[PDB]
RNA sequence: GAAAUUGUUGAAAGGGAAGGGCAUUUGAUCAGACA
RNA sequence: CCCUGAAAAUGGAUGGCGCUCAAGCGUGUUACCUAUACUCUACCGUCAGGGUUGAUAUGAUGCCCUGACGAGUAGGCAGGCGUGGAGGUCAGUGACGAAGCCUAGACCGUAAGGUCGGGUCGAACGGCCUCUAGUGCAGAUCUUGGUGGUAGUAGCAAAUA
RNA sequence: UUGGCGGAAAGGCCUUGGGUGCUUGCUGGCGAAUUGCAAUGUCAUUUUGCGUGGGGAUAAAUCAUUUGUAUACGACUUAGA
């Protein structure tokens, strides 16, 4: 003793964490999102398939389905922030949705348990969708940016 | 704002003309100037030509070759005075003049195909009406460039092989018209022009 | 359909500059149409993705990506700024540039 | 022993060192440059060939201000002189190789040369009278030659890698659509 | 196997060469603040090197730590070993290059009996 | 058995020098971290 | 404001291209770009003020809190880094490989420099407290020794062969 | 596949007569999920190499030798089953 050894050797103490102060408030939307909205997914599998707003979780998510039947949109968590919500509005008056949160989405192929809320909700969008024109086919299209497109202008 | 770009440079100003395609370039903008022997400048022809007078005394002394070459051909010189604002002598450069290309006479891979203008850069709009002007035209003639009236005739033409397209795609789109009628009022037409259109 | 685009076409023009001292960290974006400061106040915020492509496959890909994003008005044009997570590459001014629509706020 | 860095099996291999050779190392460097890579066979008739202008050693290194010709032209270069004394040594090894290749038995249709260096070797020092009683030297560049004569052989097959992958779980559920769909 | 720290920062990661290096054979990479009354690396003129100076020191926190976040220490032989018993989080060891094969092992297998972590286990590894 | 300085080999670059700085990209190469 | 007046020697210079209801001249209005400057925060350092002996963990020349400052030749001071040998110490490393040398392998320090992976090698040598010096090099048309590009070049041609 | 146009870099443009798909012109019915809340989520077009398989063709040049309309040497110019 290549090498000494010092006099002062630290402590191996971990520190506790000051006592802190952000406490979690409730996501402030913007606007536009009112269940019975079209939205249009900007990302992910199904990105530009429009699709329609249902309820909002607590995890700030969207719950959405396009009407299955329609264009393979599942009800599924999607992100408020990849989500242009534009005017069309169905009414989403019928509709269960209180079964629908954040532990029904537990990774813990398919489930029958989730291709029957799959039916049920769709056979009330289904309905208020036959209400308007053209609606159906307008859901099952995807959405895209064409030549001299503007976004901006383009008001969705 | 597409891939390539076909100018016409007629009724131009090099010089301003001049930029603009240089700028775009350094932006990746292919572009492709023609017709050009039709360029134009600021200044009574007399000039100019008193101008380029110079541009051509400048050589090397102690070897003519070797030193700055006087190109003739309207081409050419468009060229040159737009280079002179893309610095080559870097890669970006070069990665830039290649991307333009030039020819007096709208040729073939162009002659098709559509071209435009730069307003920002038309005689017709800068200046004022009374002041002279050029024309490369005369210019390259003038100062040695043995094609100007090969071009001149291979114009004559194909100002026609179009007219002849046109006469043609106008009797066309006119039933088109009186064809576009019967149908219209139709159903589809009135929802229509409410959304617009 | 034929096109599938959820980006705004659009150029990598710069470093910010002065005369002659460039600073890699800062990018400018020529956004394919948008011609004043209002115009580009739509696009702060969105993303960008200088993407791009090797020879050699990592990682599953030919296909890379720079994850920017876009930050401020550049001066009248709608030029915009624009860090990105790495310094676009300068071989790049000049080369296309993918604005998305995220950060939305639609 | 201890050669230069060879980079072949040397159990199909043969070899020679001259060493302290007096002949001249800028001229050597050439002859053995000129025939590095060859069928060892072929090598022997050209260096008997340019003994004898036939045809020439093209000089690519040291070759400043030799002069030129029409020998070449076959090499794509314009300057090549006939350096008898550099060839004479080179064939007089390759003499060497091919018996110390027939001892280990191999087949003299194959063998190529493979690895050949020469080097600046320790100098002969001399002197020289210059006007005003001035000494200069006047030294003997004298060479290190060696050359590594082999088997020829065929491709190699090629054999790596192993691509070992690691990609993601989006990456997955693309790659399943795939050939859930096609294929 | 860290101590809760910090980000590791460290300035600048690049060696600072010594003006010409590069240019002679004879003049050392190893740093020399130069002093010529011409020069364009003391007048710091844009456009050369930078020189050295406080400025560039390394967070006193993270001073001295692999990047793991431990400070290493050299180990000439077990004895030695026995002061970084405790501080396993905070240290670490480095065996010497001046150890017999058969005394690393040794060392090595010490290492361990007591979670200490040592930074060139590879040492001349029979292998 | 050092450097200058040479010779194979291997990798790379090169339109009137080379080299150096900040910055990324690609190509080669490597540390630790994860439990 | 234009013009004449207005003539110098390589080719050529509002920096260049080029520019003519300007990209000229005069003036006015905004927006905009950008220095190591200014504002804010982080980190380094120095300097100034402060707080902390209660034993009892590790340094009281320690551990903290607050602030303001940071360009430098000549020049002064300070804290370090390294080299030869000397007293002390670690019952230190070592033929199971010390010193040296090569290493676009790693780690540490702002740095001087340290440590280590691999190869080479064959007999001695490091940390630490301290003493001591013939102690640190790029330059002196420095010394001594070596070696280049010049360059396979100049050239080896007087005295009949 | 019929017939035409075009040479300024044509290397493209138009047109007949068929063979056959898809047709969102209007109406339907199945499938799409777990790519797990985004990660370009890879569908372009560069040039080259190695073999299977459908048609085609079956040469020069350089050295050495030689000439002197040529020539410092290379180059040039001729000659040669």
């Amino acid at each position: 003793s290549a090498q000494k050894a010092p006099k002062w050797y630290p402590s191996e103490d971990v520190a506790a964490l000051k006592k802190t102060r952000k406490a979690a408030r409730p996501q402030k939307l913007r606007a536009s999102l009112v269940p019975g909205t079209v939205l249009i997914l900007l990302a992910g599998r199904f990105r530009g398939k429009r699709v329609v707003y249902l309820k909002h979780l607590e995890d700030n998510t969207l719950l959405i389905s396009g009407p299955f039947k329609v264009n393979g949109v599942p009800l599924r968590r999607v992100n408020a922030r990849y989500v242009i919500a534009t005017s069309t509005k169905v009414s989403v008056e019928g509709v269960n949705v209180e079964k629908f949160n954040v532990e029904y989405f537990a990774k813990e192929e398919i489930k029958a348990e989730r291709v029957e809320d799959q039916k049920v909700v769709d056979k009330a969008l289904i309905a208020e969708i036959k209400k308007t024109p053209l609606l159906k086919q307008y859901l099952s299209a995807s959405f895209s940016l064409k030549n001299g497109d503007k976004p901006h202008m383009l008001k969705f | 704002v597409e891939p390539v770009v076909v100018i016409d440079g007629k009724g131009h100003l090099v010089g301003r003309l001049a930029s603009v395609v240089a700028k775009q370039l350094l932006n990746g903008q292919k572009i492709v100037v023609v017709r050009a022997e039709e360029l134009n400048i600021s200044g009574e022809f007399f000039r100019n030509k008193l101008k380029y007078h110079d541009f051509l005394r400048k050589a090397t002394a102690f070897n003519k070759t070797r030193g700055p070459f006087h190109f003739r051909a309207p081409s050419r010189i468009f060229y040159k005075a737009l280079r002179g604002m893309v610095s080559h002598k870097t890669a970006r450069g070069k990665a830039a003049l290649e991307r333009l290309k030039v020819f007096e006479g709208i040729p073939p891979p162009y002659d098709k195909k559509k071209r435009v203008v730069v307003p920002q850069a038309l005689r017709v709009l800068r200046l004022k009406p009374g002041r002279k002007y050029t024309t490369l035209g005369k210019l390259s003639t003038s100062v040695g460039w043995k094609y100007e009236d090969v071009v001149a005739k291979l114009e004559a033409k194909r100002k026609v092989s179009s007219a002849e397209y046109y006469a043609k795609k106008r009797a066309f789109t006119k039933k088109v018209a009186s064809a576009n009628a019967t149908a219209a009022e139709s159903d589809v037409a009135k929802q229509l022009a409410a959304l617009g259109y | 359909a034929e096109s599938h685009r959820l980006y705004v076409k659009g150029k990598h023009l710069s470093y910010q500059r002065s005369k002659r001292v460039n600073n890699p960290n800062v990018s400018l974006i020529k956004i394919e149409g948008v011609a004043t400061p209002q115009d580009a106040q739509f696009y702060l915020g969105k993303r960008i993705a200088y993407v791009y492509r090797a020879s050699k496959e990592v990682r599953g890909s030919k296909i890379r990506v720079m994850w920017g994003k876009v930050t401020r008005t550049h001066g009248n044009s709608g030029v915009v700024r624009a860090t990105f997570r790495n310094n676009l590459p300068a071989k790049t001014f000049g080369a296309s540039v993918r604005i998305f629509l995220y950060p939305s706020n639609i | 022993a201890r050669y230069g860095a060879t980079s072949t099996n040397p159990a199909k291999s043969a070899s020679a060192r001259g060493s302290y050779l007096r002949v001249s190392f800028k001229n050597t460097r050439e002859t053995a440059q000129a025939i590095n890579g060859w069928e060892l066979t072929k090598a022997q008739k050209y260096l008997e060939q340019v003994l004898d202008h036939q045809r020439a050693i093209p000089f690519r290194r040291f070759n400043s201000s030799i002069g030129r010709t029409a020998q070449g032209k076959e090499f794509g270069v314009t300057k090549a002189r006939w350096p008898a004394k550099s060839v004479k040594f080179v064939q007089g090894l390759l003499q060497n190789a091919a018996a110390n290749a027939e001892a280990k038995g191999l087949d003299a249709t194959k063998l190529y040369v493979s690895h050949i260096q020469v080097n600046q070797a320790p100098k002969q020092r001399r002197r020289t009278y210059r006007a005003h009683g001035r000494i200069n030297k006047y030294e003997s560049s004298p060479s290190h030659i060696e050359l590594v004569v082999t088997e020829k052989e065929e491709a190699v097959a090629k054999a790596a890698e192993k691509k070992v992958v690691r990609l993601t779980s989006r990456q997955r559920g693309r790659i399943a659509a795939q050939k859930r769909i096609a294929a | 196997a860290s101590l809760p720290h910090p980000k590791i920062v460290k300035k600048h990661t690049k060696k600072f060469k010594r003006h010409h290096s590069d240019r002679y054979h004879r003049v050392a990479e190893n740093w020399r603040k130069q002093k010529g009354i011409d020069s364009v690396v003391r007048r710091r003129f844009r456009g050369n090197i930078s020189q050295p100076k406080i400025g560039y020191g390394s967070n006193k926190k993270t001073k001295f730590l692999s990047p793991s976040g431990h400070k290493t220490f050299l180990v000439a032989n077990v004895k030695d070993l026995e002061t970084l018993t405790m501080h396993t989080k905070t240290y670490a060891a480095e065996i010497a290059h001046n150890i017999s094969a058969k005394n690393r092992v040794v060392i090595l297998a010490r290492a361990k009996a007591l979670g200490i972590k040592v930074t060139n286990p590879k040492g001349r590894l029979a292998l």
